[PDB]
RNA sequence: GGCCCCCGGCGCGCCGGGCCCGGGUCUUCCCGGAGUCGGGUUGCUUGGGAAUGCAGCCCAAAGCGGGUGGUAAACUCCAUCU
RNA sequence: CGCGACCUCAGAUCAGACGUGGCGACCCGCUGAAUUUAAGCAUAUUAGUCAGCGGAGGAGAAGAAACUAACCAGGAUUCCCUCAGUAACGGCGAGUGAACAGGGAAGAGCCCAGCGCCGAAUCCCCGCCCCGCGGCGGGGCGCGGGACAUGUGGCGUACGGAAG
């Protein structure tokens, strides 16, 4: 008899919805090591001549990691939380559905921590969280 | 004189002016914070109650409070710890009573 | 702030969710060998609380020890002597089972350094512990201050000298009136001081 | 066997004492080694005091010794805070600190801040770069006035307030010292039971009329 | 006392690069280690004596909480540490 | 109905490292007697000692209070003097037996996890170039691999801390 706190992770998103969710999530992947180097060098070149600081509107990005996502949920800063269904030490995320529901942030459970890892250029990710999003994707995020 | 400092009596001791100050930060240990209370309430509704805690609630439901305290003290171990645990178990019973009232 | 929730979760070992997880895991560990390397800490919050960091050089070994007391290993229960020493059963080992599991991990992996250990489950016949080991010659460990201490020669086989947290608990160390047996560093240190006759030059 | 009158003696030599006998033939050598280390340490910290940091004024705990005052482990943070010294700078300029010591009274507090202010006035501070004196001291008061200090810094000394002879007043003559001590002991002994008896009598009083 | 040879750590000017703001006041926030403590029992240990410490088994925490305050226990105040 | 990702495992005379065994006076963790004394002897004593097993270093262990106290309070550890053959334990017999305060030797303090903030800021490996060799480091480069969000680094730890 599996307790509901552990059984809830068997209810994952359907293949159709998980496809729209990951297709949207592909637009907000964290920048890789290579394109961070390219961005940082461009800032050094631009700072040298001649704009200066130039924050240039740090773009929205997908926040990843159970500790990062938990704080965002506790601060009501996350707009959407995606939880992998197969976290092998299943204590890292058992509180997250209840915590997300308590704080009012919508949450879904998706198939595969490996798919979340490819979103963040890593092997595995427990959870990813959607913070503020670009205007052209506000309609898409609302439907999800 | 009429009265002298004494080594004995209710007011015994050498007389010094007490230096009042803020207590040390280690004395703050054990205080419940707003965030830690929130976390513990989260885990409680995720987890539930231990089987002995549920049994003690059945005793408190039928108002066998002395028997409930005997049971809790036998489980937890000491009278002081049992009294605190019985108050909390009584509080959750009262909380779910008024929740079901509305 | 997820580590706070996992900590409070593991303090509820008799809940339905934790009872299920502990039973299933204890079954799985029962199917493996007595000494077995774990790919990752089962309790990442408890591991890092005890000194573990998710970097190269830290390894985890799951150890299974047999529960119960220490039967006196004499043939046919004959302890030839006075009746005060006739005891064979109901005898207890001075060191805890956690200290024994640490010793078994350290003896097998003699090239590593035992850091700490923690409880992951128990049966009626077995207790399961996960031991944190450190490779003292990995460059991640060796090039880092605040970790270079484990690389010193004096810190080899801490678990066999009672220097880990589990092994320290049986030595009777501490401050104050409850721990007068070990003033001087150990029981033997206190006993030698209290049983040595100081014969000064001028008596 | 006992023989006539004598003291009943209990030697503790039943436990193979001859394996653990500490002779002291290295005592003169130990004193030489300790003296050499003291002299080497003094040379290493060349103008700094040989004994080490200044220690606070500290009263001895129990009722046997509370009339005496000695040197403590270090100055409390409350003392340093009101003396205006940073708790991390103090150890650099030769001030021992004790973060775990509290100040129950104000007299011991103020006694130790005058000790810190006196030490701070008597301190000669050398600049980090001798060619660049930033804020330490003038060269005049450190060219020749700098000298390694022998013995404890400002050694802690018991002081007695001498009272001049005075004419005994009649109130002092009529004071009953033995009677006051006997009554004070009785009052402390019966204080709890007197309150309970008054409490019980108050309970009977508030319902005596019905 | 002399001469010879080798090795090691002390200040100055320069060298190659790192090296990043400190204090006081006020305001707003944040604060802790769990099969662990503790309890029962058993065995050993201690000067520790209605049980000093250690361990096995069973129970099994809290957060104005917990531990200690050398006589077991209830209530109460205080002290001290964390 | 095969191809990928991850997880959990396996093999290799894979690349590079590490452990084993000796000594063991001193030190640390266990295990652990009986002779002996009690004019017998069983608890006790011998003794947490001999023997036995393991593990170190030039010292080790301990160590910065879940301390002592009850005072007008002291303030990590270790060692010496004293407390003291005392409080206490004990067929309360034989016997055993500390600690606090005090005076000295020495004196030194700190770090994480957690809570948080910072675009993982972090680390290992491999090739290339330069400065060096003497214990193999410094600097730069690689749309070079890997670790790592199941949490690296910086700030920060109960003496409070952070941000304005
Ligand atoms: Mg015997
Ligand atoms: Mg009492
Ligand atoms: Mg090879
Ligand atoms: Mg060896
Ligand atoms: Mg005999
Ligand atoms: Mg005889
Ligand atoms: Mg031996
Ligand atoms: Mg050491
Ligand atoms: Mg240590
Ligand atoms: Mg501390
Ligand atoms: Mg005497
Ligand atoms: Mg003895
Ligand atoms: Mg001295
Ligand atoms: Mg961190």
């Amino acid at each position: 008899k599996v307790p509901p706190a552990i059984n809830q992770f068997t209810q994952a998103l359907d293949r159709q919805t998980a496809t729209q969710l990951l297709k949207l999530a592909h637009k907000y992947r964290p920048e890789t090591k290579q394109e961070k180097k390219q961005r940082l060098l461009a800032r050094a070149e631009k700072k040298a001549a001649g704009k200066g600081d130039v924050p240039t509107k740090r773009p929205p990005v997908l926040r990843a990691g159970v500790n990062t996502v938990t704080t965002l949920v506790e601060n009501k800063k996350a707009q959407l939380v995606v939880i992998a269904h197969d976290v092998d030490p299943i204590e890292l995320v058992v509180f997250l559905p209840a915590l997300c529901r308590k704080m009012g942030v919508p949450y879904c459970i998706i198939k595969g921590k490996a798919r979340l890892g490819r979103l963040v250029h890593r092997k595995t990710c427990t959870t990813v969280a959607f913070t503020q999003v670009n205007s052209e994707d506000k309609g898409a995020l609302a439907k999800l | 004189a009429l009265r002298y400092p004494m080594a004995v009596g209710l007011n015994k001791g050498h007389k010094v002016t007490k230096n009042v100050s803020k207590p040390r930060h280690s004395r703050r240990r054990g205080r419940l914070t707003k965030h830690t209370k929130f976390v513990r309430d989260m885990i409680r509704e995720v987890c539930g109650f231990a089987p002995y805690e549920r049994r003690a609630m059945e005793l408190l439901k039928v108002s066998k409070d002395k028997r409930a305290l005997k049971f809790i003290k036998k489980r937890v171990g000491t009278h002081i710890r049992a009294k605190r645990k019985r108050e909390e178990l009584s509080n959750v019973l009262a909380a779910m009573r008024k929740a079901a009232a509305k | 702030g997820a580590y706070k929730y996992i900590q409070e979760l593991w303090r509820k070992k008799q809940s339905d969710v934790m009872r299920f997880l502990l039973r299933v895991r204890c079954w799985q560990y029962r199917q493996l060998s007595a000494l077995h390397r774990a790919p990752r800490p089962t309790r990442p919050d408890k591991a890092r609380r005890l000194g573990y960091k998710a970097k190269q050089g830290y390894v985890i070994y799951r150890i299974r020890v047999r529960r119960g007391g220490r039967k006196r290993p004499v043939p046919k229960g004959a302890t030839y002597g006075k009746p005060v020493h006739h005891g064979v059963n109901q005898l207890k080992f001075a060191r805890s089972l956690q200290s024994v599991a640490e010793e078994r991990a350290g003896r097998h992996c003699g090239a590593l350094r035992v850091l700490n250990s923690y409880w992951v489950g128990e049966d009626s016949t077995y207790k399961f512990f996960e031991v944190i080991l450190i490779d003292p010659f990995h460059k991640a460990i060796r090039r880092n201050p605040d970790t270079q201490w484990i690389t010193k020669p004096v810190h080899k086989h801490r678990e066999m000298r009672g220097l880990t947290s589990a092994g320290r608990k049986s030595r009777g160390l501490g401050k104050g009136h409850k721990f007068h047996h070990t003033i001087g560093g150990s029981r033997r240190a206190a006993w030698r001081r209290r049983n040595t006759l100081q014969l000064h030059r001028y008596r | 066997a006992p023989s006539r009158n004598g003291m009943v003696l209990k030697p503790h030599f039943h436990k193979d004492w001859q394996r653990r006998v500490a002779t002291w033939f290295n005592q003169p050598a130990r004193k030489i080694r300790r003296r050499k280390a003291r002299q080497a340490k003094a040379r290493r910290i060349a103008p700094r005091p040989a004994s080490g940091p200044i220690r606070p004024i500290v009263r001895c705990p129990t009722v046997r010794y509370h009339t005496k005052v000695r040197a403590g482990r270090g100055f409390s943070l409350e003392e340093l805070r009101v003396a205006g010294i940073h708790k991390k700078v103090a150890r650099t300029i030769g001030i021992s600190v004790d973060p775990r010591r509290r100040n129950k009274s104000t007299e011991s507090l103020q006694a130790n801040v005058q000790r810190l202010k006196e030490y701070r006035s008597k301190l000669i501070l050398f600049p980090r770069k001798p060619s660049a004196p930033k804020k330490g001291d003038s060269s005049a008061e450190e060219l020749k006035l700098a000298t390694q200090l022998t013995g404890p810094v400002m050694p802690v000394r018991n002081v007695y307030k001498k009272e001049k002879a005075r004419v005994i007043t009649e109130e002092e003559k009529n004071f009953k010292a033995f009677a006051s001590l006997r009554m004070a002991r009785a009052n402390a002994r019966l204080f709890g039971i007197r309150a309970k008896r008054a409490k019980e009598a108050a309970e009977q009083d508030v319902e005596k009329k019905k």
